[PDB]
């Protein structure tokens, strides 16, 4: 439904996702593996460096196996300008056409200033045994360094005044919270996007957590079997990434600081850690597609109204202006058939997964085309019963359908004269 | 022409699963699943997608799509896999009373367990190793010998069951045997 209003649990949900993954990090070897940057050594430098202070980072501290250039993380990301440009088209990923992804990557995350990790030299991260920390300051280097790209690439890519508009402050809190959360996926091998450098970039992290499993091996070790795990090392990377967020946050606090806004979506800002790593990675390019495309569709119908506005407030059936309004009304109906081809298998692909909580029972467990099935029929399942929807047959929660989620959690307010993903002057 | 989602499906025996079918045709003449197994279709209004609840799914199943797309009837199809801890774990029938210096032979039968390639079984004194294989045949046999010394005596002996679904994403479920403690005497 799109009654009654129905409360908003997008946080009560990673919050309880955020318990679970504590609980069991501190059954295992969550105290040994809390890391600070200033513990690492890069370079294979061992001079002192003043790293206590995150936000004093720059680009030489990495173990990048290259390093010869100016541009330490954002190197070869978005040569064409076009990661916050409004209305860039999204892509599918690269794997074998079997199980074909409904996975639409952000374009933000296609320009992700990742250019440090995916050249990274695995040598001099573990060639002294301090491969924890020397690890959390490549990752506050990228985190630091796309803050500040995302924060700078939007402001231009739109052009925006020095008085921001309060949306355009949010809709950059959000896309920086939504590259914290990306982050995370990536370090714990949950990252949907399978690209020839992410391939190459998980190999780094396997050979590095490879050693640091056996470096706080220092005898009985927790993680016994955790090279053969899907992801690789699921158990230990998921616990790394719970020790350090405080931190991976505390990073890019250094860039988010100068935004004057401090309430709404920017509330992360000063205070706290956002909990949207613990919200699954689809749902989050759900939301901003979301968001991209009311940012689309309010630029296609402003345009398509300065050329319509003659007739119907007068045009003659057969002038320039009926011409005018015959290319404009088919130009933005090429657009929006664009983008509802990628929400049709958007909003299938999220009726499958909902609908397949309520029957499927304790024990199942899914591989496919996406690693992501077996996390996300969990989430649901601890979302149904929470709702208590777990009787097929019912539509009370709103969260039955895709768009029915983006009612309750998304922020899409920008669409002009059409706030519907739900439905259950051109002809001059 | 024709897709299946999800693919690879682990679940317990008794359990149900929800595949699938969609074709690249918007307006497919047929589209269904053909499996031996029990369905149920769930009316939805997708007319190039078809959704069908496999319950009680008692072993291995690999079910296929077909769609009726003006190129060709195009086909797909996923496969599941069933898992379940062995049925009956217990050693062979021997006296608890053993005189000093004998040689001693241990059989552990293994009823059942699936799926089998991921299935091993363990034999151990307390908690000590002797023998470690994977469980073949059914009731898979393992047998170990040990020569009794009574230093042991009133030590515990028992086999164990191990099965891990630890790559394919769920936990290693165990089962513990009867304990058989020997009486050294002489
Ligand atoms: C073999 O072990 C499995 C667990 O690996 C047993 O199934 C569990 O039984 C326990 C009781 O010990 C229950 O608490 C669990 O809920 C069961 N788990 C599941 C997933 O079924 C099984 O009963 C054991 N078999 C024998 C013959 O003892
Ligand atoms: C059993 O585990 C092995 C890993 O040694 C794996 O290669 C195999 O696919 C598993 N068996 C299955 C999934 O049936
Ligand atoms: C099993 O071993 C323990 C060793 O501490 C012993 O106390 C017990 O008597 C043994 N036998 C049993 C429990 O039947």
């Amino acid at each position: 439904p799109c009654d009654t209003i129905y409360p908003a649990i997008a946080n009560q949900m990673a919050h309880q996702m955020h318990e679970d993954a504590q609980t069991e990090a501190s059954k295992r070897g969550l105290a040994k593996l809390r890391a600070d940057a200033k513990q690492g050594i890069y370079k294979k430098n061992r001079k002192p460096q003043e790293l206590s202070n995150i936000c004093n980072i720059t680009l030489q501290h990495s173990n990048d196996s290259r390093n010869g250039n100016n541009g330490g993380a954002c190197t070869g990301k978005d040569g064409n300008n076009e990661r916050f440009k409004i209305g860039t088209e999204w892509k599918i990923g690269e794997k074998v056409e079997t199980t074909d992804t409904d996975a639409y990557i952000p374009p933000r995350r296609q320009h992700m200033c990742t250019s440090n990790l995916e050249n990274l030299n695995v040598s001099w991260v573990t060639e002294d045994g301090k491969a924890i920390h020397s690890l959390l300051g490549d990752v506050q280097l990228a985190a630091k360094m796309d803050a500040d790209e995302i924060i700078k690439r939007y402001k231009k890519h739109n052009t925006l005044t020095d008085p921001i508009q309060q949306k355009d402050q949010e809709s950059i809190c959000r896309a920086v919270r939504y590259s914290f959360a990306d982050l995370g996926d990536i370090i714990r091998g949950r990252d949907l996007w399978e690209h020839g450098d992410q391939t190459k970039l998980q190999g780094h992290l396997q050979i590095i957590f490879g050693k640091i499993k056996e470096e706080i091996k220092k005898g009985n070790d927790k993680y016994k079997g955790d090279e053969k795990n899907n992801p690789p090392y699921k158990q230990l990377r998921e616990d790394w990434w719970e020790a350090n967020r405080h931190q991976v946050w505390r990073a890019m606090q250094c860039e988010l600081k100068n935004l004057k806004k401090s309430n709404g979506d920017c509330h992360y800002n000063s205070r706290g850690t956002p909990l949207d790593d613990y919200i699954p990675q689809r749902l989050r390019w759900m939301v901003e597609w979301a968001e991209w495309f009311c940012k689309m569709q309010s630029q296609e119908y402003d345009k398509l109204m300065k050329q319509c506005s003659q007739c119907m407030s007068d045009c003659r059936k057969g002038d320039v202006n009926c011409t005018s309004c015959e290319q404009a009304c088919e130009e933005y109906k090429k657009k929006i058939k664009k983008w509802e081809k990628q929400w049709n298998k958007i909003k299938d692909k999220y009726e499958e997964l909902y609908l397949q909580a309520k029957i499927a029972f304790a024990g199942t467990s899914f591989g496919g085309g996406d690693r992501d099935y077996q996390q996300m029929v969990h989430f649901f399942k601890e979302l149904q019963k929470v709702t208590g929807d777990t009787t097929l047959g019912d539509t009370t929660s709103p969260y039955s359908t895709a768009a029915g989620y983006i009612h309750q959690e998304g922020h899409v307010d920008e669409c002009t004269e059409q706030t519907q993903f739900c439905k259950n002057a051109c002809k001059c | 022409q024709t897709s299946v989602s999800p693919s690879k499906v682990i679940l317990p025996r008794g359990g149900s699963v929800l595949v699938t079918c969609s074709t690249s045709c918007d307006q497919p003449k047929l589209l269904g699943i053909e499996t031996p197994l029990p369905k149920k279709e769930l009316l939805l209004p997708g007319n190039n997608r078809k959704v069908y609840e496999l319950s009680n799914v008692q072993e291995d199943s690999q079910p296929m799509c077909y769609s009726n797309c003006p190129d060709g009837q195009s086909t797909a199809k996923t496969f599941l896999t069933v898992y379940w801890t062995p049925e009956r774990v217990e050693l062979a029938p021997l006296p608890s009373w053993q005189p000093v210096g004998k040689n001693l032979t241990l059989r552990c039968q293994v009823e059942g367990g699936a799926p089998r390639a991921n299935l091993t079984v363990v034999l151990l004194r307390g908690e000590k190793e002797l023998k470690r294989e994977p469980a073949v045949g059914e009731p898979a046999e393992v047998t170990t010998t040990v020569l009794v010394r009574r230093d042991h005596h009133g030590a515990n002996f028992s086999c164990r069951t191990e099965l891990d679904l630890r790559p394919q994403g769920l936990e290693l479920f165990e089962n513990t045997s009867a304990p058989y403690q020997l009486q050294t005497f002489g």
